[PDB]
RNA sequence: GACCAGGAA
C-alpha cells in the first residue's frame, strides 16, 4: 500500500535491471515518436537519445519497487544514483 | 650495369634459373607474386554443350576445359570481354574454339587438346592456339569415349587473370631463395643434436661464402641476392613470364601515381 | 576419375603426361620414382599427381550406351 | 515441458561457426544471406525516414 | 505344384543372377563387378 | 528426326507420345530415358 | 547445451560473406565452441525494448 | 586455423581439388482410385484448379516432365501431375537446392502406372563451412 | 502430420 517517501530503505542506486528497463522503455516510447526532453545534437538512435535523456535527469518516469509483501517504494528516476 | 642486376644460371623453354641482386627483398617477393597471380593470360572460360555422351559430366568437363593453356603471346592484344564494347563477346576480346568428337574405332577414342579447333577469327595473333608440349603432340588428353559417344561443344576463351581464377597462371611453383647459410638469422634452426648435420645444404651456398665462425654477427647486413626460378605452363614463354610480371607489376605502382594526380 | 589437367599445388601441366607414364611403366619397365622423374616431375606435389591417381574412367567406359 | 517451457521460434538462424582473428570480441560476423533474411520492425520517425525509405 | 508367395533373395546368393555373373556379364547387366 | 525418349538397355531411339504404354521397340524392357534439351546449356569453366 | 548465462551472448552484428558465422577466438570457451563443425544459434530482437536488454 | 578449422589454398581448389559430384533423385508417380479414377503427368495451366505450385510450370514438356541437360533452382517444378474431383500434384526441386537435371526416366510400376525418377547433379566445390 | 527406425558437434 506504498511506503512513503520518508521511510524509503532500498538502495538509492539504480539497479542494472532498473536502468536497462529505464534505457528500454524510453527509446522504445521516443521511436514511437513521444516527446523527447532533450536536444538531440544530432541524435537519432531513440536508444542514444534514451541514454542522453538518463545521462541528463530529464526521464520522467518512475520505478516501483516491490517489496516479498507486496508493498513499495517508488522512485524517481531523477533520485536515483547511476554510478552502475 | 644499372639498379638491380641479373645473372642468368640456366634457361630453357620453361624454365629460368637466375640470380637477382642489389634489390629490396620485399621487391623481389612483390615480382615473385606477380608472377604467379597478374600476369594476363587466355583461357577458355565459357563452355556451350551440344551433345555429351560421355561418362564425364558437362561441367566436369568444362572445368577440365579451364585448364588446357591457350596461346596467350599476343594476349596483350586482345581485349578484356569485360572491357569490350559488344553485348557479350566479339573477336576483339575472345577466341572460339570447338571441340567435336566421337568414338569411331572400337578400342578406346581419345580425346585431346589437339583435338580442338578455331572458329573465330584471329586477326593474326598468336593467341588461342592450344598449347603442346606433348612428345606426340597431344596435348591435354580431356576425355575418353567409346562408340557412339559422342562430344559436341563450343568454347569462348577470354582475358583474365590468376588472382580471378587459377586457370589464367602463365607461371607454376617459383623458386625463391636467399642467405642459403643462414648469416641473416632469418630462421631458426630446429635440431637433435646439429643444426649443422640436420640441415642440407641448399645448391645455393655454392654462391655465397661460408660464414667461417671466427666471426662477430653481422646485424648491418640485409637481404640482396636471390635465386630463382621461373616455370611457365606454356601459354606465355618463361622469359616473357619475368618481363611481364616486371611490366604488370610496374604498371600497377604507375596506376598509384596516376589516381595520386587524378586527386 | 582420369588424369587431372595441372597439379592442385604448383599447377604444373600434368595430362599430357598420363599415357606417357603408363608406357614408362609396361613397355620400358622402368619404376616410378624414374617414369616420374623422366616426365621431368620433380616438385612432390606433381609427382603425387600422378603416382596416386586411380584412373577410373576406363571402368566407367565398360558399361554401354 | 516442449510447447510452453520452450518453442520453436521465429526470427531465428543456424549454421556453421568459425572463428576471425579479426573480429572484435563481441560482435559476431553474419553471412549476407542470412542479413538479408533476418528483420528488425522499425518504426518510421524523422530520425529515421529517410533512411528507411532508402531501404526500401 | 502349388505356389506360395515370394522370398526376397540376397544378392551373389547361390539363387541370384549375379552369383556366376562374370565381370564383363556384369558390366553389361549394368551392375558394378 | 527429333526422338521423345532412349531405350535404356539397347538404347534405340523410341519417340513416343502419351497413352502408348511404355515399352521399347524389339527390346522388350520398360525401361526408357528422356534425351537432352535442344536448348544448348552452357557453363563457365571454372 | 547453455549452461551458462555465458552461453547466450549479446553480440555486434558485422554482415559479412561466405556462410558461416564469424565469432572472435577468445569468446570461444565460454560457449564451448570448435569450429571442427559446430553450429550456433542467433536470435534477432524485435522490440526497442529487448535489444536494450541484450546491449545493457 | 585456429581451434580445429584449416585454411585451403584457392588456387588449389580452382585446379580442381576435393571437389565433388552430387546427385538426387527425386521420384514420383500416378495413383489410380480403384475404379480407373487416376492422376495425370502433365504440365497444367490455370483452369478450375488455382491450386498448384508457385515456381516456374515451364521448364517442363507436355509429359510433365523436364528434359535433362536444364538448369534449374527454386522451386522449380521437377515434375508436373494432376488429381481430379467430381479440375495440383506437381514435385518441385528442393527449395533449398539447385542444379541440372542429370538422367530423367520413364517407367511402370509393377501394377501399371506410368513411374518417374528425376535425378540432379550439382557440383559442390570446397567453400568456407565445409568439413575435413 | 502422427508413429517407428537409424546416424551426427
Ligand atoms: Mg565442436
Ligand atoms: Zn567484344
Ligand atoms: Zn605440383
Ligand atoms: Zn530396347
Amino acid at each position: 500500500k506504498a511506503i512513503p517517501k520518508d521511510q524509503r530503505a532500498t538502495t538509492p542506486y539504480m539497479t542494472k535491471y532498473e536502468r536497462a528497463r529505464i534505457l528500454g522503455t524510453r527509446a522504445l516510447q521516443i521511436s514511437m515518436n513521444a516527446p523527447v526532453f532533450v536536444d538531440l545534437e544530432g541524435e537519432t538512435d531513440p536508444l542514444r537519445i534514451a541514454m542522453k535523456e538518463l545521462a541528463e535527469k530529464k526521464i520522467p518516469l518512475v520505478i516501483r519497487r516491490y517489496l516479498p509483501d507486496g508493498s513499495f517504494e517508488d522512485w524517481s528516476v531523477e533520485e536515483l544514483i547511476v554510478d552502475l | 650495369e644499372e639498379g638491380p642486376q641479373v645473372k642468368i644460371r640456366e634457361a630453357s623453354k620453361d624454365n629460368v634459373d637466375f640470380i637477382l641482386s642489389n634489390v629490396d627483398l620485399a621487391m623481389a617477393n612483390s615480382l615473385r607474386r606477380v608472377m604467379i597471380a597478374e600476369i594476363p593470360t587466355l583461357a577458355i572460360d565459357s563452355v556451350e554443350v551440344e551433345t555429351n555422351t560421355t561418362v564425364l559430366a558437362d561441367e566436369f568437363i568444362a572445368h577440365r576445359l579451364g585448364l588446357i593453356p591457350l596461346q596467350s603471346m599476343d594476349i596483350e592484344q586482345l581485349e578484356y570481354s569485360r572491357d569490350c564494347f559488344c553485348e557479350d563477346h566479339c573477336d576483339k576480346c575472345s577466341v572460339v574454339l570447338t571441340l567435336q568428337a566421337f568414338g569411331e574405332s572400337e578400342s578406346t577414342t581419345n580425346v585431346y587438346s589437339k583435338d580442338l579447333v578455331i572458329v573465330s577469327n584471329l586477326m593474326g595473333r598468336n593467341i588461342g592456339h592450344p598449347i603442346i608440349q606433348d612428345k606426340e603432340g597431344n596435348g591435354v588428353l580431356i576425355c575418353k569415349l567409346r562408340k557412339g559417344q559422342e562430344l559436341k561443344l563450343t568454347c569462348v576463351a577470354k582475358k583474365g587473370i590468376a588472382k580471378e581464377h587459377a586457370k589464367w597462371g602463365p607461371a607454376a611453383a617459383i623458386e625463391f631463395e636467399y642467405d642459403p647459410w643462414n648469416k641473416l638469422k632469418h630462421t631458426d634452426y630446429w635440431y637433435e643434436q646439429d643444426s649443422a648435420k640436420e640441415w642440407p645444404q641448399s645448391k645455393n651456398c655454392e654462391y655465397e661464402d661460408p660464414p667461417n665462425e671466427g666471426d662477430p654477427f653481422d646485424y648491418k647486413a640485409q637481404a640482396d641476392t636471390f635465386y630463382m626460378n621461373v616455370e611457365s605452363v606454356g601459354s606465355i614463354p618463361v622469359d616473357q613470364v619475368v618481363v611481364r610480371g616486371i611490366d604488370t607489376l610496374q604498371k600497377k605502382v604507375a596506376s598509384i601515381l596516376l589516381a595520386l594526380t587524378q586527386m | 576419375m582420369i588424369v587431372p589437367v595441372r597439379c592442385f599445388s604448383c599447377g604444373k601441366v600434368v595430362g599430357d603426361k598420363w599415357e606417357s607414364y603408363l608406357n614408362l611403366l609396361q613397355e620400358d619397365e622402368l619404376d616410378e620414382g624414374t617414369a616420374l622423374s623422366r616426365l621431368g616431375l620433380k616438385r612432390y606435389c606433381c609427382r603425387r599427381m600422378i603416382l596416386t591417381h586411380v584412373d577410373l574412367i576406363e571402368k566407367f567406359l565398360r558399361y554401354n550406351p | 515441458r516442449g510447447n510452453l517451457m520452450g518453442k520453436r521460434v521465429d526470427f531465428s538462424a543456424r549454421t556453421v561457426i568459425s572463428g576471425d582473428p579479426n573480429l572484435e570480441l563481441d560482435q559476431v560476423g553474419v553471412p549476407k544471406s542470412i542479413a538479408k533474411t533476418l528483420t528488425y520492425p522499425e518504426v518510421v520517425t524523422p530520425y529515421n525516414i529517410d533512411r528507411l525509405t532508402q531501404l526500401v | 505344384k502349388v505356389f506360395i508367395g515370394r522370398l526376397p533373395i540376397m544378392l551373389r546368393s547361390k539363387n541370384c543372377y549375379l552369383s556366376e555373373a562374370t565381370e564383363s556379364d556384369l558390366y553389361k547387366l549394368k551392375e558394378c563387378p | 528426326a527429333t526422338l521423345k525418349y532412349i531405350c535404356a538397355e539397347c538404347s534405340s531411339k523410341l519417340s513416343l507420345s502419351r497413352t502408348d504404354a511404355v515399352r521399347c521397340k524389339d527390346c522388350g524392357h520398360r525401361i526408357l530415358l528422356k534425351a537432352r534439351t535442344k536448348r544448348l546449356v552452357q557453363f563457365e569453366a571454372r | 547445451p547453455s549452461l551458462h548465462k555465458m552461453s547466450m551472448m549479446a553480440h555486434r552484428v558485422k554482415v559479412i560473406p561466405y556462410s558461416t558465422f564469424r565469432l572472435n577466438l577468445s569468446v570461444t570457451s565460454p560457449y564451448n565452441a570448435d569450429f571442427d563443425g559446430d553450429e550456433m544459434n542467433l536470435h534477432v530482437p524485435q522490440s526497442e525494448e529487448t535489444r536494450a536488454e541484450l546491449s545493457q | 586455423n585456429q581451434e580445429d578449422s584449416m585454411i585451403m589454398n584457392q588456387s588449389s581448389i580452382d585446379r580442381g581439388l576435393f571437389r565433388s559430384l552430387f546427385f538426387r533423385s527425386y521420384m514420383d508417380q500416378e495413383k489410380k482410385y480403384g475404379m480407373s479414377i487416376t492422376e495425370t503427368f502433365e504440365k497444367p495451366q490455370r483452369t478450375n484448379t488455382l491450386r498448384m505450385k508457385h515456381g516456374t510450370y515451364d521448364k517442363l514438356d507436355d509429359d510433365g516432365l523436364i528434359a535433362p541437360g536444364v538448369r534449374v533452382s527454386g522451386e522449380d517444378v521437377i515434375i508436373g501431375k494432376t488429381t481430379p474431383i467430381s479440375s495440383d500434384a506437381s514435385t518441385p526441386l528442393r527449395s533449398t537446392e539447385n542444379g541440372i537435371v542429370d538422367q530423367v526416366l520413364v517407367t511402370t510400376n509393377q501394377d501399371g502406372l506410368k513411374f518417374v525418377k528425376v535425378r540432379v547433379r550439382t557440383t559442390k566445390i570446397p567453400q568456407i563451412g565445409d568439413k575435413f
